[PDB]
């Protein structure tokens, strides 16, 4: 039994390395009565030729495995296509040795396809490794719109998942296409400052050209790339300071020649001794189906421990990928490119050198620029945030607290429009109460300005299927917080578990919970038989897209809770209060915390029961904002010394 | 699972005994099929109680089906799953006929053919991304035959076959236009695999 | 399995490598016991995510455990282990001992001595019956050396030893009555390479 394997290779003269390494390696081994044989073939211009010429030779003689080369000239995932193709036809095992591209991890396509090199996908796990040592959070994934951009999107989205966070943006830029100023453009609004790059050469210099035109490489700023994007025509134009990589070998033919054999006839030794070995197709002419042993002899080939290689040890993923890897982080220092740093394959390790950002700082750059000017959301809600109409000359009545204080009033921008249905016009007004007395603190702890302004549609917010769709998307202030229109929500915001998945929460500055008002006491929380039965006897409503909603709504216990409230639900907690205590609704669920300060101030009206859903209200900002910590520390003291107890005194009699 | 001729014949069956489910959807290759359904027949598996979905995938060569795939084997196939070699290539040849046709009538001119493997075009010509497009959207006998960016065909009309008491693939339900018509108002269940009657 | 010398390699190899239990109990010779062990190693159920535990009969001579014994080996044995000979033999001459001085002080005299092997007794001798139930019975230096009417060592106790980083068989927790005290709060595990791995 003569077991031979094959090769096609450009060079013309690398054949003769792989013959010798072959030699060797039949020089070396358990058996040598197998007689390894070697059979090699170069390169063919003409595609379908080249299939040909590999349906010839190759899969004419009595081959187990074929292997497969690049040519020096960067000619991308063309040359190892047709003998792909025509070896995966049965099941023969192609082992590549230089190409990157990720189309051949796709089992679907390229069935018997197997690498000793990670592909360009494989940058962004390295890419998930600085974030971690660097504390990044906020990043852009700029990535181009063929397949190894959406493959390298989708490996580091599948990373950042794995984890509890997720990318800022992705900007897909068409392949060959100018003018990408757009997406820089977009970019530069947004509050991150570490850009991640995917694309092709010429894609890389042209968005290296645009982004020195916008002036988007100075200080702060960061830039993550891979191999393409340091070579060619991108380190031309690329902007000092960037961060790239490399493979430590990459290019060397011979390495990976020698280092494939081994594992190959490891292999070959190993599922030797199990037998039932079946002889190959012996031409492509005269058969149609698929070699028998070429699964088993692929599935033994993925989980093979060579490690005695020239590159190190050899071992292949899931998708017959090689596992591990060292890539040599390389910096543009004064247009060349220093190397500071290996990646072992699963920390970095940085010896030697120093970092130089692209800014010229020799500091570790945060990730975020967090602005001044911070635009704050907000809701009407009486006890917390009372709106009132400017006078013509653009501010505001003064007034004064019955003690004897100056009532600090802000310029707030609301839904004030004569226009019926939606808001058309934003007419300014004047706002206080509890939650701008607490902005007003805040921002004078923290050193930031803020311009107020309310909330669209007169919602707090719950996610919806958005309409002729099947998504779900937010609305109110929830929805503007995550679209981008407003930076932080001050206002009475219930926190919940729905809401902590998308927007991150400070810790809790009123302590409350939910009851029942009535007219002015026969209901004791929401175990009574009479919501427990709805009937037209008792009804009972709260405000649309509000915490009670999800709260019902998430309850499996209280399902026909939320079927009943669904008929009659109110547009807004003063109109329902109003309302209620015209004798048009029954009973009304709310927060205590206004509820009762109605009760207490209009009287005529009655708390019923105990609360029933304990919680609080809530800072809310975009996920994992950088100030969260701030505003939070800054809570607790306002808890600590004096401030809520002034504040419920002055406001919440 | 594992799967395949053969293979490892343990993991499947632990695994397979303690999936209390009502209704499996299964996704798996003919033979991968065949042996995963065999395996559950052994499991205790297969009868009434247990309702199972494959994708085309599993099914080969509807006009006539192994034995080993149980009684109420749900699938999905597109209409022409029944018609004969000749009406395909008939319809295959109206698809071309009738993109050629519109190309004309929008260019004033006849499609261009195509060449050979010498001299590869490389960047695809403003002609052929137009015929391309011209072939994409074509409508023939009623049924609608627009193809997708991807290639595959874009909102076809779906039929959901299943296997009957007779071991025979019949049509159960159709799709249309994003509504179900089907046949059955209650699923049925037939005293197929109840060897040890407790499966009922 | 078969875990025999000279036998079939594959099957064996085959069904240790269908297995995906977290704790796995064995059940052998010393022999079979390290060729389980090396074909585990060979199938990969030696790692930290994997622990092994065996009664007395696999184990051997103690002091000198063989290498294909994987690190985190757990087992159960009596108060005899890291005794010495003499005082094993002490031991057992102090339970005859005691058992005849504990007859002499009920019946007021020895009992009878064994006859020979050129004989046959076939009368139970009384006498022998209740020497030997007296000897059944006994205590010991604040040990409890009660015989079971089957004729070991009932509720004695008990120490759980477990083979260390170092692979020598360092004694984890123990068994006085019918409560158990163990050294370790939390069980720990090492890497293939004797690397000490805390779970995420
Ligand atoms: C071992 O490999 C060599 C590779 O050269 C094989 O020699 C080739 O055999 C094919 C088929 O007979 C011929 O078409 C080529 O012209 C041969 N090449 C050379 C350089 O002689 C040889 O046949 C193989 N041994 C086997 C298959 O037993
Ligand atoms: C890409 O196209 C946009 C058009 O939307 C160009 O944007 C204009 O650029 C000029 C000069 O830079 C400005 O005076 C205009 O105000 C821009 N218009 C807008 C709407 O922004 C952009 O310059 C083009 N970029 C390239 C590289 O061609
Ligand atoms: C590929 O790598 C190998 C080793 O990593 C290189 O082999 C070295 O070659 C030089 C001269 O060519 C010798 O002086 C060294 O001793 C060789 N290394 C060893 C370990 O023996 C080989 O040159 C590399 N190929 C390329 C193209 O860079
Ligand atoms: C990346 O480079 C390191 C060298 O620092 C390689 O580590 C070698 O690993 C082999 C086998 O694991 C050992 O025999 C060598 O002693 C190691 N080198 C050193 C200096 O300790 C590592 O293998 C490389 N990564 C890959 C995937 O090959
Ligand atoms: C609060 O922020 C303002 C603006 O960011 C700070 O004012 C700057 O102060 C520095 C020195 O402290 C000056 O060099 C800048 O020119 C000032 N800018 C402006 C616009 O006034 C202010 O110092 C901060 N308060 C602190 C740090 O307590
Ligand atoms: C949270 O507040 C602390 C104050 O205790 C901030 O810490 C200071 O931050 C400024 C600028 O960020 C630095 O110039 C100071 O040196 C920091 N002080 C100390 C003692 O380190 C902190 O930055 C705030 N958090 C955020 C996200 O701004
Ligand atoms: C099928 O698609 C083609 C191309 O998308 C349509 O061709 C268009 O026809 C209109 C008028 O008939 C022209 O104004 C467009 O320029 C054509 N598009 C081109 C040339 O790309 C064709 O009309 C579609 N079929 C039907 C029945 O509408
Ligand atoms: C071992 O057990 C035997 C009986 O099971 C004990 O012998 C008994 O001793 C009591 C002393 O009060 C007598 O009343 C009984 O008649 C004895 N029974 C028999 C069968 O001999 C004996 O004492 C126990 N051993 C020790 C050391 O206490
Ligand atoms: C090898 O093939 C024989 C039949 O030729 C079969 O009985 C045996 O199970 C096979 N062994 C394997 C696949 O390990
Ligand atoms: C609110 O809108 C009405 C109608 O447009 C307008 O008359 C009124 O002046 C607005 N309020 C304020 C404070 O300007
Ligand atoms: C909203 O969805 C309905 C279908 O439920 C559809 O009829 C209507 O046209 C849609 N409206 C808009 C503005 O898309």
């Amino acid at each position: 039994k003569i077991v031979n394997i094959g090769a096609v290779l450009s060079t013309r003269k690398h054949e003769q390395m792989f013959r010798e390494a072959v030699n060797q390696a039949n020089k070396r081994h358990g058996s040598w009565k197998i007689q390894l044989n070697a059979t090699s073939v170069t390169h063919k211009p003409n595609a379908i030729q080249m299939a040909l010429s590999v349906c010839e030779d190759l899969i004419s003689s009595q081959v187990y495995a074929i292997l497969v080369s690049h040519p020096p000239t960067p000619n991308d995932h063309f040359t190892p296509t047709p003998v792909s193709y025509t070896a995966g036809f049965y099941r023969i095992p192609v082992l590549g040795l230089t190409t990157r591209m990720s189309i051949y991890s796709d089992k679907s396509i390229h069935l018997s396809f197997l690498r000793t090199v990670p592909p360009y996908s494989h940058q962004s796990s390295v890419w998930f490794e600085m974030m971690r040592v660097y504390n990044w959070n906020h990043i852009i994934l700029l990535v181009s719109d063929d397949h190894e951009g959406r493959a390298a999107q989708k490996r580091l989205e599948t990373l950042l998942e794995e984890r509890e966070s997720k990318a800022e943006k992705v900007l897909q830029f068409d392949p060959g296409t100018k003018n990408v100023t757009a997406l820089l453009m977009e970019a530069r609004e947004l509050e991150a400052r570490v850009i991640i790059l995917s694309a092709s050469e010429d894609d890389a210099a042209t968005v290296y050209r645009a982004a020195a035109m916008l002036n988007m490489t100075g200080s702060g700023y960061v830039w993550l790339v891979g191999e393409r994007e340091i070579s060619g025509n991108a380190l031309r134009y690329a902007p000092d300071g960037i961060i790239g990589l490399q493979l430590i070998n990459g290019k060397n033919e011979s390495a990976h020649i020698s280092d494939a054999v081994g594992v190959v006839a490891q292999a070959v030794h190993e599922l030797l001794e199990k037998e039932n070995i079946t002889d190959p197709p012996r031409g492509c002419v005269g058969n149609t189906n698929i070699w028998k042993t070429g699964p088993l002899f692929k599935r033994v080939l993925m989980s093979s421990k060579y490690a005695d290689g020239v590159t190190g040890r050899v071992e292949f993923n899931e998708d017959g990928d090689r596992k591990f890897a060292n890539y040599s982080i390389m910096n543009l220092q004064n247009r060349k490119l220093v190397q500071v740093g290996i990646y072992n394959g699963t920390h970095v390790i940085p010896n030697d050198r120093k970092i130089i950002w692209p800014g010229g700082e020799t500091e570790k750059p945060r990730g975020y620029q967090m602005s001044t000017r911070l635009k704050i959301v907000t809701i009407h809600q009486e006890p917390f945030v009372y709106v009132k109409p400017t006078m013509s000359d653009g501010t505001c009545k003064e007034e004064f607290t019955v003690n004897g204080d100056p009532v600090k009033k802000v310029i707030c921008t609301g839904p004030n429009d004569t226009s019926p249905g939606s808001p058309r016009h934003t007419v300014p007004q004047c706002c206080y109460g509890f939650c701008i007395d607490l902005l007003i603190k805040l921002a004078r702890t923290m050193n930031f300005t803020y311009e107020v302004h309310l909330v669209a549609d007169g919602k707090f917010g719950t996610q919806e299927r958005v309409n002729n769709s099947n998504k779900k998307e937010w609305n109110g202030m929830m929805g503007e917080l995550l679209s981008g229109q407003a930076d932080m929500i001050v206002a009475p915001l219930t926190i919940n578990n729905e809401r902590a998945q998308y927007i991150e929460f400070s810790k809790p500055f009123k302590y409350q919970g939910l009851t029942i008002l009535v007219k002015k006491e026969r209901i004791t929380g929401i175990n009574d038989p009479r919501l427990r039965n709805p009937s037209d006897k008792f009804i009972y409503a709260t405000v649309k897209q509000s915490s009670v909603d999800i709260y019902f709504r998430r309850q499996v216990e209280l399902s026909t809770m939320y079927r009943h409230m669904e008929k009659h639900n109110y547009e807004s907690a003063a109109e329902a209060i109003q309302a209620v205590r015209d004798n048009k609704l029954h009973a009304f669920i709310w927060d205590s915390a206004v509820l009762e300060f109605e009760a207490s101030q209009k009287c005529d009206l009655v708390t019923t029961g105990e609360l029933f859903f304990r919680s609080g209200f809530g800072i809310g900002m975009r996920k994992d904002s950088p100030w969260k910590q701030n505003v939070s520390l800054s809570i607790l003291k306002s808890h600590e010394n004096g401030f809520m107890e002034d504040l419920d005194k002055t406001w919440v009699r | 699972l594992e799967l395949g001729p053969g293979g490892p014949r343990a993991r499947t069956q632990r695994l397979l005994r303690q999936v209390d489910a009502p209704v499996l959807v299964a996704y798996c290759s003919r033979e991968e099929a065949e042996v995963l359904f065999a395996e559950a027949a052994q499991a205790g598996l297969v009868g009434p109680g247990h309702v199972w979905l494959v994708p085309n995938l599993a099914l080969g060569s509807t006009d006539a089906p192994p034995a080993a795939f149980p009684v109420g084997l749900i699938s999905v196939v597109t209409e022409s799953w029944r018609l004969s070699l000749r009406q395909k290539v008939r319809d295959g040849v109206a698809i071309l006929a009738l993109g050629a046709h519109s190309y004309r009538r929008q260019y004033g001119t006849l499609p261009a053919p195509a060449g050979d493997c010498r001299s590869h075009p490389g960047p695809v010509s403003p002609a052929r991304e137009a015929f391309y497009r011209h072939l994409l959207n074509v409508t023939w006998e009623g049924r609608d035959f627009s193809f997708s960016p991807g290639g595959y065909l874009v909102r076809p009309t779906m039929v959901v076959i299943a296997l009957n008491r007779h071991r025979l693939w019949e049509m159960v339900g159709r799709w249309d236009h994003g509504v179900l018509y089907m046949k059955y108002p209650v699923w049925p269940r037939y005293s197929t695999s109840l060897q040890p009657v407790v499966d009922s």
